[PDB]
RNA sequence: UUGAGCCUUGAUGUGUAGGAUAGGUGGGAGGCUUUGAAGUGUGGACGCCAGUCUGCAUGGAGCCGACCUUGAAAUACCACC
């Protein structure tokens, strides 16, 4: 309920997004996580953006 | 007097034709002068946006009817070309700091990529009236002497207004109707080819032809 | 018509506002009202583009020449009066400083001849020739003299620093975002002068002025950024 | 509506300044010549003027940021002076949060209550007390300065221009606090119905002639 | 009567530097002047009141453009807006 859904879009330019939850009131900070990008098949940065 | 007689002798509400228009314009001849007849096309362009600004220079086959004091501001090859094609200004900043400073002004400035100090020397002195070398018109070109020679042949230049209009002398009224008609056709073709690509709507709405002391009539 | 599309900005636990979508534009003049600390000073930064929202867009028109200013004048005491009045027309300033690379650059290449040839064309096309005249007209119409022209930023009163820095906004600039015109309380006479010139000259302005009578005199539409 | 009420740690009895002469003119002709006046623990004295008359530099020379070219001022030795400066940007620096900023003051107080409570009594929250105090804007900074004044509980408030950025709903709270204030103050606020609300001992400055105590400002502005 | 669009005629349009309430387009420094002129006498209209404009005979045929203070040039001017 309080935890809101977000999505982590890829920074490789391809359209591939992971999705996850985030507590919207701690501080608004775009999540910065290195995750696998199956379109390019390499680890890149996934800046969150819905 | 002339206003109050010509506003009843000629009516501008109705449109005219390319045949009777020249006849009327040569019929006016009110004042003692050469009376260089001029044309004015009411272009349709969003002149508020830079890309739709139309700047150009065409070469009519019957000269500009004046003298072109085309200073070939190009050191070396530009100066040699100016000497070959009658350049009344050698290519060097001296002709813009000592001779140009004392002098009143030149007619045209043919630029060269070798010795062009006028690019900062002219400033607001010779550029306030539109005498700078426009790269889009060919001022900054590989040929300096060739451009100077082409200018004397009738290389007239036009630039749109704030409200998207282009008026410029079409020729001297001493010329014939056939000469005026073909010069107008060449100018219209050049402007049509020089229209910008992102120009919505009809971009040629009105064409007027007028005399320096007489009135003007709608030629189409 | 700059249009906001679901603009929402958050600072910590509670968002300043949520789901902001208003089509600002037309011919009318807007001004927004709100308790300080709630938007107002962040909304216009979002609109200008100095700070993107946590969600939403600005959707600015391509060439309407949005007009912004550096509002507080007690934090940039280095850039002198002439310095800060020369640095509104961004295209004009950049073409001016690129054309200034002729007396600076000791020579030029063949391509750079064409570069400067079109640079001075663009100079004339946005009227860099009359730029000094218009800047001087504004500068000596607000009420600073030629004597105080080249003097530093700090050693003049803010009651005149507002006068000089307003000239950075009115560079024939439609769609200006003028922040607090009161604060550093003006002499009512200058407020009235600004009101009259703003009402005369045509543009779209967004203001966050705090004076009821001043807003009554000038503005036409009122954006209440109060509840959410 | 924030709830601000400046108290008094110690009461002053006789007078505050007893100023005689300053002879302060920066570069041109002095904007004021003599300026010999007292307070007898008076009140208000709303200095007014146009944009460029010298109220703020007079206040600076009065407090001690600057000093007069020739003369003396001298305060009462038991006094305590609070200062809402004209510019407040030299204060909000050095990356101090709201809580640390308002806790750097205080004489003998607790670092959990009376510093975190003096914040809540003026439109601030648990979220607010942790954000850096530099990124505050306008009315928040003004209320921070008012909180510093309340925390310091000074005898004499100089308060250059209090009505600068306020909400017009914090203006009412400020007026209530100033009326309920039993200490001493000067201020140069240019607002009309602020000096009309509280001022009674006008000190009108002007480059050639200075006015001292025309009255309750209504005789002043009806004569002129 | 009162709002809106369209066409036409004719009006309308300062700074700061000073001669003068000096929009651009730039093509031109020689045109304008008795198909009755400089200003006189007499009224309009408007107006950051210094000033623009128009019926008007007469008076009877010069004012100007430059030079110039300038970002620009000067209702010499004809068009289109
Ligand atoms: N960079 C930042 N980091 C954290 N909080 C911030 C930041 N910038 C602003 N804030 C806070 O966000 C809120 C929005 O205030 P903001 O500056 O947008 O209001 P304003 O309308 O300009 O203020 P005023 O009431 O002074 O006119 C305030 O509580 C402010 O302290
Ligand atoms: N650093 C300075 N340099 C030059 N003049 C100054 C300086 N500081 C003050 N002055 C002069 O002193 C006069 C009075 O000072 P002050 O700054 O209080 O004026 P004010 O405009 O009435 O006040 P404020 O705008 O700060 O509310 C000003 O009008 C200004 O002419
Ligand atoms: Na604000
Ligand atoms: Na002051």
């Amino acid at each position: 309920g309080i935890r809101e859904k977000i999505k982590l879009v890829s920074s490789a330019g391809t359209g591939h997004f992971y999705t996850t939850t985030k507590n919207k009131r701690t501080k608004p900070e775009k999540l910065e996580l290195k995750k696998f990008d199956p379109v390019v098949r390499q680890h890149v940065i996934y800046k969150e953006a819905k | 007097k002339r206003m109050r007689v010509i506003r009843e002798k000629v009516d501008a509400t109705k449109q005219y034709d390319i045949n009777e228009a020249i006849a009327l314009l040569k019929e006016l001849a009110t004042a003692k002068f050469v009376e260089s007849v001029d044309v004015a096309v009411n272009l349709g362009i969003d002149a508020r946006k830079s890309d739709q600004n139309v700047r150009g220079a065409t070469v009519l086959p019957h000269g500009t009817g004046r003298s072109v004091r085309v200073a070939v501001f190009t050191q070396g090859a530009n100066a040699e070309a100016a000497k070959a094609a009658g350049a009344e200004l050698v290519g060097m900043e001296d002709l813009a700091d000592q001779i140009k400073k004392g002098e009143m002004n030149f007619d045209v400035v043919i630029a060269s990529p070798d010795a062009m100090r006028v690019v900062g020397q002219l400033g607001q002195v010779l550029g306030p009236r539109g005498l700078m070398p426009n790269p889009k018109v060919g001022t900054v070109t590989p040929n300096v002497a060739e451009a100077v020679k082409n200018a004397k042949a009738g290389q007239v230049r036009y630039r749109n207004d704030k409200n998207g209009i282009i008026h410029t002398t079409i020729g001297k009224v001493d010329f014939d109707a056939d000469k005026l008609k073909e010069n107008l056709e060449a100018l219209l073709v050049a402007l049509k080819k020089a229209k910008p690509t992102q120009a919505k709507g009809v971009y040629i709405k009105k064409v007027s032809i007028s005399t320096t002391m007489g009135a003007g009539v709608a030629v189409d | 018509m700059l249009v906001s599309s679901n603009v929402t900005m958050q600072f910590g636990s509670k968002p300043l506002f949520e789901n902001i979508s208003v089509k600002f534009g037309g011919g009318n003049r807007y001004g927004l009202i709100g308790a300080n600390g709630s938007g107002k000073s962040t909304f216009m930064k979002i609109l200008g583009g100095d700070l993107e929202p946590t969600l939403g867009n600005v959707s600015l028109d391509p060439n309407e020449r949005i007009g912004k200013l550096r509002q507080d004048q007690f934090a940039f005491e280095e850039f002198t009066v002439l310095d800060t009045v020369i640095m509104g027309h961004k295209e004009l300033w950049e073409v001016k400083q690129e054309r200034d690379r002729i007396y600076a650059l000791p020579e030029m290449s063949e391509e750079d001849g064409y570069k400067v040839a079109d640079l001075e064309v663009k100079y004339g096309e946005m009227d860099g020739y009359s730029a000094e005249a218009r800047a001087g007209e504004l500068l000596l119409g607000v009420g600073i003299p030629v004597e105080q022209h080249y003097g530093p930023m700090s050693e003049v009163a803010p009651g005149w620093k507002l006068r000089v820095l307003l000239a950075q906004a009115l560079f024939a600039d439609p769609d200006i975002l003028l922040l607090d015109q009161p604060t550093n309380n003006l002499d009512i006479d200058t407020i009235r002068w600004l009101e009259q010139v703003l009402n005369e000259r045509d543009s779209t302005m967004i203001i966050i002025s705090h004076d009821r009578h001043f807003l009554n005199m000038v503005c036409t539409h009122m954006a209440d950024l109060d509840y959410g | 509506n924030p709830f601000i009420r400046f108290e008094q740690d110690k009461k002053l009895f006789r007078n505050a300044l007893e100023v005689e002469g300053l002879t302060k003119g920066f570069d041109n002709g002095p904007l004021f010549k003599n300026l010999n006046l007292l307070l007898e623990v008076g009140e208000k004295l709303a200095v007014l003027g146009t944009n460029g008359v010298g109220k703020s530099t007079l206040l600076k020379t009065l407090v001690g940021d600057l000093q007069p070219d020739s003369g003396t001022v001298k305060w009462s030795e038991n006094a305590r002076i609070g200062y809402y400066a004209q510019d407040h940007e030299y204060e909000f620096e050095n990356d101090l949060t709201v809580f640390e900023w308002m806790s750097q003051w205080k004489q003998e107080g607790d670092d959990e209550q009376a510093v975190r409570s003096i914040l809540g009594r003026l439109l601030f929250s648990q979220d607010d007390i942790k954000k850096p105090a530099k990124v505050l804007s306008g009315g928040e900074k003004g209320r921070m300065l008012f909180g510093k004044l309340m925390m310091q509980k000074p005898n004499i408030l100089i308060m250059d221009q209090p009505t600068n950025h306020l909400d017009m709903e914090s203006i009412e709270s400020l007026n209530m606090a100033l009326e309920l204030y039993q200490g001493t103050l000067i201020f140069v606020s240019h607002d009309r119905e602020f000096v009309s609300s509280l001022a009674t001992r006008i000190l009108e400055i002007t480059p050639e002639r200075v006015i001292d105590f025309s009255g309750n400002y209504e005789d002043y502005l009806r004569s002129k």
